[PDB]
RNA sequence: UUAGUGGGCCAUUUUUGGUAAGCAGAACUGGCGAUGCGGGAUGAACCGAACGUAGAGUUAAGGUGCCGGAAUACACGCUCAU
RNA sequence: GAUGCCCUGACGAGUAGGCAGGCGUGGAGGUCAGUGACGAAGCCUAGACCGUAAGGUCGGGUCGAACGGCCUCUAGUGCAG
RNA sequence: GGCAGUCAAGCGUUCAUAGCGACAUUGCUUUUUGAUUCUUCGAUGUCGGCUCUUCCUAUCAUACCGAAGCAGAAUUCGGUAAGCGUUGGAUUGUUCACCCACUAAUAGGGAACGUGAGCUGGGUUUAGACCGUCGUGAGACAGGUUAGUUUUACCCUACUGA
RNA sequence: AGGCAUUGCCGCGAAGCUACCAUCCGCUGGAUUAUGGCUGAACGCCUCUAAGUCAGAAUCCAUGCUAGAACGCGGUGAUUUCUUUGCUCCACACAAUAUAGAUGGAUACGAAUAAGGCGUCCUUGUGGCGUCGCUGAACCAUAGCAGGCUAGCAACGGUGCACUUGGCGGAAAGGCCUUGGGUGCUUGCUGGCGAAUUGCAAUGUCAUUUUGCGUGGGGAUAAAUCAUUUGUAUACGACUUAG
């Protein structure tokens, strides 16, 4: 419905989110994912580290620059999951992946835009409580990502600015909701209540 | 089947590819960790390799068989005139790494530096920084705002310095320009320091001291296209070998059906960037000093320049650094000296060094005399003297 | 026709690494430009505005010698001659609409006025 | 009346030699060879189904997170694996 | 046009192989009182038409002396190895 | 063939299991050799060594540990571990073997039984020759012996540099 | 004083190249394995393990070191007229261009989920009280020739455009907010006039790029390469120097 959808990666499961994003892009919806460092993977940390090490073992024996390339940043781990669920060697697949952007943290311009979630991929709605899970920032750091602290510093700053914004809107929402309550018990308001408004 | 006898591989896969460095000036790829309690200071310096010579000193190493005995030691002399500061760069941390936010330049740049912005100086109209300098007109609020930017946003500050290559004996007139990181102080203190040194010189004695361990970053001497025997150190094949013997006999198994990146092959040798660590400073020489080759034990008034000049270099009329042993690069090559990235507390690192004698005979043959006077005494009068 | 020739800085003005100085070719082509310029003068064209508007080289019939190879064999050793030709030249410097579209265009102009 | 053929090979079941074999040798049937098509990623032989050229509908075997057409369907349990 | 016309129902995989109906080439008998220096034959042609196909037909360019349709006869009669 | 389990009668002063382990019995491996004959007979160069890279772990050494019939020292059994090393020689074409010696240690293997347009050509394996046995003879011998041409890259890729 | 002897031969021999045959140099953090532990249930005891947790290997990941994506990115300097009036920016036309796909609005807390949001009160708290959820099926916008021309009423609100005021924003800020006046519009309410024939539908053309070209207004006044030259470089290109 929106011409761009900005998904807050936080608290979502890599594969389930990947599967939904992949389908959305193939259907011609532009998507942006933010906070890829807060994304989860089911399974305890150690297991997921072991899986990443198995992946690091894979390389063209006669020349390691010929791939596979082992990207370490959270955003690129998510991009790998996605790229695998799209026919990325076709022109249609290349077009589909041009409709996607993934970021650690929430950079401009997306810091002042609404962020949605994807309930079919939320960890809190999907995992049985008690099952262990990995957070992707921790995983990324353990396999050589270098910017966990920078993103954390920048996110702390953004959240200070954001809390101030919210405090102001929450104040303006009182004035409105107050002025709407005095408008009740007018003829217009009673007429509207008949028609379901 | 398994190789019949084991041996270590030839050469180190951490220094690949063995290609020609991208510039003649090797990049400092890491600066020391900043302690912001300390006063503001350069973390590195630029110089030119003059040559090597020889030193005597007494060894202070308790437990050694050579404790309190004279050793002779090779040294390397780097010609280090003062660097001029001509700008600041502010870098900001990002999730994609450090990015330069803005540069500010000094109002007046010398032709030594201006030359670095041209490939054809003689034909040019010499317009570099002509519009920029006019930013300093009025109060120069344009500059003040750009400095304020750096102070507001930057996480690391580096000064742009240039060598005074005019002060060397080199034929080149175009100076080398490099960013050096300021350690010590707050970001505001760092950008102030830089502002109060625009157009001013910085002397090597400000940066380095006697006994300090330092790192030498330089492009190594070039040797052009080289065979596998000298480039990798592989074993020469037997004299009976048809089709040549300075080779590797087997460049791989049948599978993988590809030559592997780990096999020794012929190609460029030398002109590689290298960072050699832990060179102890044995002397910070003054240029003004007429006795900068003399010691407490050898009171002979003389400079470090050996009789004849340093071969392929010249005199040394400037401040210099004398470093134990050898460093990458050849005579005349730009070299970056850097402060140690760690705090070495070896007994080797902590030794206070005092030179008994510096050799100053000619390096253009089997020099027998330290000075012209020494020669004239031993020889006596010659026919040309009359 | 440049496989395994050498590299040279004089290629840079044309964007290439591979260039050469084929003197025998150059001489033959300059003889033809001289002939074409003369021919243009005889027709009374303006020599200042002449450009090479067509130049074309074609393969002429080979000329055959032989070379002697090891083990008593013989191989060809042929010339690859050319036909060249050139020309210098003086420089010199209904709508179908449906009724619905017609109706729209009319309505559009009735409002604009 | 005349052509080609007179090297076969595979699967289920029965079966001999052999430690066994994608091994050797028989029995009955079905196949491949001579055969595309849907499925089993891929594959002579397996599953479905055998083929003029088209249109519509419905299905087989196999499937329906995404690659990929089709329920991130419904239901009861089980399972956490350095 | 009875080898025609038409009605009805069913069917259509295929190597080796068999048979059938056709297409094409050099030459022969017959015929169209056939085409042609006002352009025969040949050749070129991301121009057109007919045929399931073998193939046939037409336009444009090039060219210069012969050549085709149909009914039959006959073979040194069709190439990717 | 090689390597590993299970059971536990016994051995182990005493005591099944520190270390071992009979009678049995379950497996794994493809560095043995067989079995087979599917691929190649209009040819995939046929032993070994030399050179060089990389991989496996069933670990000889080195790191950190558990066990002991671990007092110490020495050693033995076991774990995580293939990160790092694993040699110089006498005789033999040797692979294998064997001995001397050094060593922290002289572990085992794979990669078309890695690697001949990389070498070498000692062996084998054409044609010359000798011997022994065999054969009436021509001749035979997975028996011994001696002499016996080792070709081509300028293409594509791969790799190394530019 | 020299030639020739395929460098005639011998001794020394600088430079260059070079040798465990020479000299120098070879980093320190984090996370783990085995293992040993802590707290501790299951199982009223016990238990290193189940939840949770400590130490820990030649391991792993960083630090450091080499290359730098020839389709990754940043900062910064100078950007040619003096004559085909070349370059640039802005406004305005006029052409072309071609779209990975506008058709009312991408509508901003953070954190938790065996818990929260909002409001409210006070002893300001891990506080008391109330209320909400059970999906955005929302909220906002939304009437007028694709939206005309006009007359009033009521408010002094809403909203567009250009212009100003002050501020904040460097993660990719290139946007958010704010002052003031101006000028439109107002469907908050009530009037008047227009619309036809696109013929019973036909996207029935309303967006967004990229580039050129012509007008007017501003602005700026270089380099690189070849050739020559160097030897810190080199097969050739390339590199590094000088003019
Ligand atoms: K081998
Ligand atoms: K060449
Ligand atoms: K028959
Ligand atoms: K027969
Ligand atoms: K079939
Ligand atoms: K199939
Ligand atoms: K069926
Ligand atoms: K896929
Ligand atoms: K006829
Ligand atoms: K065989
Ligand atoms: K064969
Ligand atoms: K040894
Ligand atoms: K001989
Ligand atoms: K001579
Ligand atoms: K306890
Ligand atoms: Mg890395
Ligand atoms: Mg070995
Ligand atoms: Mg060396
Ligand atoms: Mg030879
Ligand atoms: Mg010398
Ligand atoms: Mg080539
Ligand atoms: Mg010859
Ligand atoms: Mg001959
Ligand atoms: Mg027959
Ligand atoms: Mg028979
Ligand atoms: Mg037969
Ligand atoms: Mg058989
Ligand atoms: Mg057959
Ligand atoms: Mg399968
Ligand atoms: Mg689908
Ligand atoms: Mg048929
Ligand atoms: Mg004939
Ligand atoms: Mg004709
Ligand atoms: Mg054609
Ligand atoms: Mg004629
Ligand atoms: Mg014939
Ligand atoms: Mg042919
Ligand atoms: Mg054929
Ligand atoms: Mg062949
Ligand atoms: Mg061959
Ligand atoms: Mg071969
Ligand atoms: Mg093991
Ligand atoms: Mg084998
Ligand atoms: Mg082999
Ligand atoms: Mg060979
Ligand atoms: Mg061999
Ligand atoms: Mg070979
Ligand atoms: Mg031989
Ligand atoms: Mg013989
Ligand atoms: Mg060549
Ligand atoms: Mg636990
Ligand atoms: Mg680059």
């Amino acid at each position: 419905v929106e011409p761009v959808v900005v998904i807050d990666g936080k608290g979502h499961l890599v594969g389930r989110l990947a599967s939904v994003v992949a389908k959305q892009l193939l259907n011609g919806q532009k998507i942006v994912v933010v906070r890829a460092e807060e994304l989860n993977i089911s399974g305890e940390f150690f297991r997921n580290k072991l899986k990443y090490h198995d992946f690091l073992r894979k390389a063209t024996a006669f020349n390691k620059t010929r791939g596979p390339f082992h990207f370490r940043a959270p955003s690129r781990i998510f991009y790998k999951a996605l790229r695998g669920m799209v026919s990325h060697k076709t022109a249609r697949g290349k077009a589909a992946l041009e409709r996607l952007k993934v970021f650690e943290g929430i950079p401009p311009p997306y810091d002042k835009k609404k962020r949605v979630v994807v309930p079919q991929a939320l960890r809190v709605l999907r995992l049985k409580p008690g099952r262990k899970y990995t957070t992707l920032g921790k995983l990324s750091t353990s396999v050589g990502w270098k910017y966990e602290d920078v993103v954390a510093k920048l996110e702390a700053k953004r959240k200070v600015s954001s809390a101030e914004y919210y405090a102001k809107k929450r104040a303006f929402t009182k004035k409105v909701a107050s002025a709407n309550a005095t408008a009740a018990e007018s003829d217009v308001a009673k007429q509207l209540a008949a028609l379901g408004y | 089947s398994h190789r019949k006898y084991e041996a270590p591989r030839h050469g180190h896969l951490g220094f690949l590819p063995r290609k020609r460095a991208a510039s003649i000036r090797a990049r400092v790829k890491a600066f020391p960790k900043d302690d912001r309690s300390k006063p503001v200071a350069l973390t590195s310096f630029l110089g030119y390799k003059a040559g090597m010579t020889t030193i005597v000193r007494d060894l202070d190493r308790p437990g050694s068989k050579f404790h309190k005995r004279e050793v002779v030691e090779a040294v390397t002399v780097v010609d280090t005139p003062p660097v001029v500061v001509v700008g600041v760069v502010g870098y900001v941390e990002t999730p994609r790494g450090l990015r330069s936010l803005t540069t500010v330049w000094a109002e007046h740049l010398s032709d030594e530096v201006k030359r670095r912005f041209y490939k054809n100086w003689y034909k040019s109209k010499k317009k570099a920084f002509t519009k920029y300098s006019a930013k300093y007109a009025q109060d120069g609020a344009g500059i003040e705002r750009e400095l304020a930017r750096i102070k507001k946003y930057a996480s690391v500050v580096r000064v742009l310095v240039h060598t005074q290559i005019r002060k060397t004996p080199l034929a080149q007139k175009k100076a080398h320009l490099a960013e050096i990181q300021l350690n010590g102080g707050s970001i505001s203190e760092k950008v102030d320091w830089a502002r109060e040194h625009f157009e001013k010189t910085v002397a090597v004695d400000s940066v380095f001291e006697q006994n300090e361990m330092i790192d030498a970053i330089a492009v190594t001497k070039g040797h052009g296209f080289e065979g596998v025997t000298h480039r990798w150190g592989t074993k020469k094949l037997p004299r009976k070998t048809h089709r040549g013997l300075r080779k590797v006999a087997c460049i791989g198994a049948w599978h993988p059906a590809h030559v592997m990146w780990s096999v020794a092959r012929a190609g460029q040798r030398g002109y590689h960037s290298r960072t050699s660590i832990n060179h102890k400073i044995y002397r910070v020489g003054k240029g003004d000093d007429e006795a900068n080759g003399a010691t407490s034990f050898d009171r002979t008034k003389k400079t470090i320049t050996p009789m004849g000049g340093f071969v392929h270099y010249g005199e040394i009329k400037n401040d210099f650094i004398m470093v134990k042993g050898c460093i990458p690069g050849n005579r005349k090559r730009i070299v970056t000296l850097r402060k140690s990235l760690y705090t070495n507390t070896s007994r080797k690192a902590l030794e206070e060094v005092s030179l008994k004698w510096i050799d100053t005979a000619s390096k253009f043959g089997k020099g027998r005399f330290q000075t012209p006077a020494e020669k004239h005494a031993f020889m006596g009068t010659l026919k040309k003297d009359l | 026709f440049n496989s395994s020739i050498g590299r040279t800085a004089q290629g840079k003005e044309f964007g290439v690494t591979k260039a050469r100085w084929p003197a025998k070719s150059v001489k033959f082509v300059q003889g033809l430009l001289q002939n074409a310029a003369a021919n243009a003068e005889a027709k009374g064209l303006d020599a200042t505005k002449l450009y090479v508007s067509h130049i074309q080289v074609n393969q002429a019939p080979k000329q055959r010698r032989r070379t002697y190879r090891a083990h008593g064999r013989i191989n060809k050793y042929e010339s690859s001659p050319s036909h060249i030709e050139l020309v210098v030249t003086e420089k010199e410097e209904v709508v179908r609409l449906t009724s619905r579209q017609r109706g729209r265009i009319a309505a559009q102009k009735r409002i604009a006025a």
